[PDB]
């Protein structure tokens, strides 16, 4: 597939954290625009950060202004030593006829560009990243120029991995009207939902091969036959114990604190009451 | 132990209570009157998540519109006391 | 046995019926239970009080 | 005294007594959520004695 | 676990000094096996009495014991021996924990068995994800 | 002039002062009006910082400029 | 879902999650005139880190390796909390226990914050952050005397002080903010020993904020659909285990609160009683978050097949 590309888990959180900040300020969905950064070694493409570009828009058509990029590039090349220009990046569906426009005008800047697209919209449980590579056609009369997908890793370094580990692991992470419950059960949520998204591909596969859609696999079959064996997960009589004493503990703390939550109510009817009826 | 050995089932062996606590098991031969039973079990599998999903949801919006109830009642207070505050203020 | 015991040398106790000696291998994490007690009893006193403010 | 044990008078044996941490805490936590209640309704009633300003006269 | 009969054919290319017995009619051979083997028991037990423990290591009662305790206490192996009654706990799991991990172990058969879906018919996988829809 | 400076934190100041005005006066000025230190400031007109040994000819402004006031900072 | 779930996301609409995403200028007037900071001393309590700034300092402090590093944090503030927004490394060269940022520091600050302003990015500079490579996360003397130059004249300022060496070696991040006192001012009056031992020899002449992260939805649905890991490690966390230490020394503070409150109201003025009260329901409220996890995984994985 053309060349091999690595992508870092930070571009993504750069393009997500661009996008949300652009639809606060702007009240709707926009368009973003940006660029990236990485290193480059022979057929070895790695994308390790990325920062945002000016673009302005005449009639029904996006320019990138060069100066703006040029002092970013001088900006980033003093704290990056050894990093350089890779590609840009956009928000949207599927690739556009203005995205071809953009892709000619970054050509103008490097010979090779990269095209990276996030999908903040999409509906379906693969990641929306696409990575995208230019190809020049030689057809006859006009010539024009087409996208190329791309198979992309998702390589990782240390401190990388430790802080994505950190962020993605926590759930506290609710503010405003909303109630926590509304904030840990979405994601416990999310997890069922993608466990039963599985689940019932799985189960559409073992029922194609009943059928005859799909050709009988003995293994598959096989492992689909062994997962369903473990399916009654621990129902022993120690483990219903265990699980009683985690409930009752609960409970307790439970009633440990809605007594505060009482106590803390009672002071302050008290404290309304006394100077409204007060015996002087 | 020896079967063990051979990776067809992983476990730990119990004197004391004479019980063979298995761990982890390959899944033997299968034929054409098994494939029902595991559509079976796993159909009712994806029924169990769906009912768990829709219990989420409903206890989810039940306690949204409990906040939503506690806080409608304390602004009411509040705008009453209000009123009858700037009424006697000249 | 008696004199480490007393010295708290030796973590155990002595069955002296079946002449056994029954180690400490115990004390495990239930510093939630002692946790819980002491929020039992600051509860206790502050319910008292607050009932008592005035009348 | 400071002696936790229980005498067996039929083999005079005198067994040690080791109270249980768990159900300690579930008995006291129960038993102060008891009498908070109860302190909790004879407060009620007093508030309801003392807006009605009702005595032996 | 290391049987007695495999090292027939090993103890015959050891170097002389090293097959010096220990004053107790066994050799430098046959400790360090033992050894091993019950280390490797400890790996497929959660508890075994002492009559059982020596009757795959030989050493019926009293020696099989003896180089448990031993074992213990140099932090080599976990463990307690209830000697009353004649059995050796190596390691309990706590039910909850256990739990936890066949709930994990369960997901990545989930997981492994979609991989094998995607990788042997690639062509009815993606059909198959477009209709969830429907 | 209409010189007009501001800090990174989005603070503002702005004063009215003679075109060639000498910076030690400038400085005791800002000493006995606010009291920042001289030696823990940084000045920078259009990312370049204020060169000492330069006086403020070559800097053409007329209207709009624009001061930026940086507080020294160390670590470990 | 239908009606249900339809506006429970409202991808159109910006959910609560991100709501702290969007710069009010108005209100950030209101509240950098009003300076209601110079009043008390112990305003700010809570800084609220996003993660995207968290995952670039943290980059950064592990970048340099054995030496220290430096950056400064955009951000804003609400209420008592400091909310950092992103962050942005400095062109500084230093060693393993000195960082000064001599000259090239300086012009790349505002040069940086005026391409910023281009692009989008309202936020103002709130705080400077520095590396310690494997001593900790503390204010040294000279990191104290430049926390209170910048904090007298540029008045919301914290310092973020992290530790890369640690953070690799123990699996989790060693971060930490804080603040200062002015100069000469509030003295207040087994703890000094290991306050020493911990922090340098100004342990009462600066305070640290309680750290807290947040993140977006959007990049909490690209997180959780990352790696199969996450959504495994969520149907298998396994709550009022792995943290059952802090819940205990949860409940311990609390009972603390809970005596001197009950002291406080026999007889300045912040009425404890609420805060212990409020302390309680967030535990509780944990705890039973912990029970749901459970019993929603005992319901899916354990009610099934006989």
């Amino acid at each position: 597939g053309s060349v091999s590309v690595a992508l870092h888990p930070l571009v993504i959180l750069n393009i997500s954290d661009h996008w949300i900040r652009m639809r606060s300020q702007e009240g709707r969905p926009v368009q973003v625009i940006g660029a990236l950064i990485g290193k480059q070694e022979g057929r070895n493409i790695e994308v390790m950060n990325s920062f945002e570009l000016l673009s302005h828009t005449v009639e029904e058509k996006i320019i990138i202004d060069k100066e703006y990029y040029y002092t970013k590039e001088e900006q980033f090349k003093q704290v990056f030593k050894e990093l350089e220009f890779l590609g840009w990046y956009t928000t949207g569906g599927p690739p556009d006829p203005s995205d071809i426009h953009v892709h000619k005008q970054v050509c103008e800047i490097i010979e090779s560009p990269l095209f990276l697209k996030l999908n903040p919209m999409t509906k379906h449980t693969d990641l929306p990243v696409s990575v995208f590579e230019s190809v020049i056609d030689i057809i006859n009369g006009e010539a024009t120029m087409l996208f190329a997908e791309l198979t992309y890793t998702l390589a990782t370094e240390e401190a990388e991995r430790i802080g994505v580990d950190h962020v993605a692991r926590m759930t506290a992470t609710g503010s405003g009207e909303n109630s926590t419950v509304a904030e840990h059960l979405i994601a416990q949520h999310s997890a069922i939902k993608m466990l039963h998204s599985r689940v019932k591909l799985i189960l559409e596969y073992v029922k194609a091969s009943e059928a005859g859609e799909v050709p009988f696999n003995h293994e598959i079959l096989r492992e689909a036959y062994a997962l369903c064996h473990c399916l009654p997960v621990l129902s022993t009589d120690k483990f219903k114990t265990d699980f009683y004493d985690q409930c009752n503990d609960v409970g307790l703390m439970a009633y440990l604190g809605t007594i505060t939550k009482t106590c803390n109510t009672m002071n302050q009817f008290v404290n309304k009451f006394n100077v409204l009826y007060d015996r002087q | 132990i020896e079967a063990v050995y051979t990776d067809i089932i992983q476990g730990k062996l119990d004197q004391r209570n004479q019980l063979l606590e298995v761990d982890f098991c390959i899944g033997r031969d299968i034929r054409k009157k098994d494939i029902n039973n595991i559509v079976k079990t796993l159909h009712e599998w994806c029924d169990g998540c769906e009912a768990v999903l829709l219990g989420i949801e409903q206890q989810v919006l039940r306690a949204n519109q409990y906040k939503e109830n506690h806080n409608r009642t304390q602004q009411q207070v509040e705008a009453e006391v209000t009123n009858i505050k700037k009424t006697l203020k000249a | 046995l008696v004199q480490c015991i007393l010295d708290n040398t030796i973590h155990g106790r002595i069955d002296q019926v079946n002449q056994l000696l029954e180690l400490d291998h115990q004390k495990r994490g239930g510093a939630r239970y002692t946790a819980l007690d002491k929020w039992t009893n600051q509860l206790n006193s502050l319910n008292q009080a607050v009932v008592s403010k005035l009348a | 005294g400071l002696i936790s044990a229980r005498v067996d008078s039929h083999s005079k044996i005198l067994y040690a007594r080791d109270v249980d941490q768990r159900s300690t805490t579930f008995e006291k936590s129960l038993l102060m959520g008891k009498e908070f209640q109860r302190r909790a309704k004879a407060m009620m009633l007093r508030a309801a004695v003392l807006r009605n300003q009702i005595h032996v006269k | 676990i290391i049987r007695g009969n495999q090292l027939q054919e090993f103890a015959a290319m050891l170097m002389p000094h090293q097959k010096a017995t220990t004053a107790d009619g066994s050799s430098i051979l046959d400790r360090a096996v033992i050894e091993h083997n019950l280390l490797s028991a400890s790996k497929l037990y959660n508890n075994i009495t002492f009559e059982e423990l020596g009757a795959l290591l030989e050493i019926p009662a009293a020696k099989a014991e003896k180089i448990a305790s031993q074992m213990i206490t140099e932090g080599r192996m976990n463990g307690f021996i209830d000697q009353i009654d004649g059995i050796v706990h190596f390691e309990t799991r706590e039910a909850l924990p256990t739990w936890d991990k066949q709930i994990q172990s369960l997901c990545f058969q989930v997981n492994n068995l979609l991989e094998k879906i995607s990788q042997t018919a690639p062509e009815w996988t993606a059909q198959a994800m477009e209709a969830q829809m429907a | 002039m209409l010189i007009k400076v501001k800090t990174l934190t989005g603070k503002e100041i702005e004063i009215d002062i003679e075109p060639t005005d000498k910076v030690e006066r400038i400085k005791e000025r800002v000493e006995e009006k606010e009291g920042i230190p001289p030696q823990q400031q940084r000045l920078i007109y259009s990312g370049k910082q204020m060169n000492d040994e330069k006086t403020a000819a070559d800097y053409k402004i007329l209207g709009g400029s624009v001061l930026h006031l940086v507080l020294a900072l160390r670590g470990g | 879902a239908q009606k249900t779930w339809e506006l429970a996301n409202n991808m159109q609409e910006a959910q609560s999650i991100d709501e702290i995403y969007k710069y009010d200028k108005k209100q950030q007037q209101e509240i950098l005139a009003a300076k209601p900071w110079t009043k008390d001393h112990h305003y700010f309590k809570y800084c609220k880190i996003s993660a995207l700034a968290l995952l670039k300092m943290v980059m950064h402090a592990r970048s340099g390796g054995n030496l220290a590093v430096m950056g400064l944090m955009l951000g804003k503030v609400d209420g008592e909390t400091m909310i950092i927004m992103d962050s942005f490394a400095l062109p500084v060269e230093g060693t393993e226990t000195r960082v000064n940022a001599q000259a090239a520091a300086y012009e790349y600050m505002a040069a940086y914050i005026e391409n910023a302003k281009q692009v989008g990015r309202l936020e103002n500079a709130i705080g400077w952050y520095h590396s310690h490579p494997g001593y900790g996360c503390w204010l040294s003397g000279i990191n104290v005397s430049t926390q209170m130059l910048n904090q007298q004249f540029q008045e919301p300022f914290v310092a973020v002080v992290i530790d890369p060496t640690r953070t690799i070696s123990a699996g989790k991040v060693n971060l930490g903010a804080f603040r200062t006192y002015p100069k000469g001012y509030k003295p207040p009056d087994t703890i000094p020993l290991n306050k020493i031992e911990d922090f340098g020899v100004h342990c009462k002449q600066y305070y640290a904020l309680e750290v807290s992260y947040f993140k977006s939805s959007l990049d909490r649905k690209l997180l959780e659909l990352l790696w199969n890991k996450y959504w495994v490690n969520t149907l298998s966390s396994s709550s009022l285990l792995t943290n059952a230490d802090y819940t205990t020394g949860q409940v311990f503070d609390l009972s603390e609160k809970l005596e001197q409150s009950e002291a406080q109201l026999g007889r300045k003025s912040e009425d404890k009683l609420a805060k212990a009260t409020r302390d309680s329901c967030k535990t509780t409220i944990e705890a039973i978050h912990g029970l749901m996890s459970q019993v929603i995984k005992d319901k899916l994985f354990n009610q099934i097949n006989i």
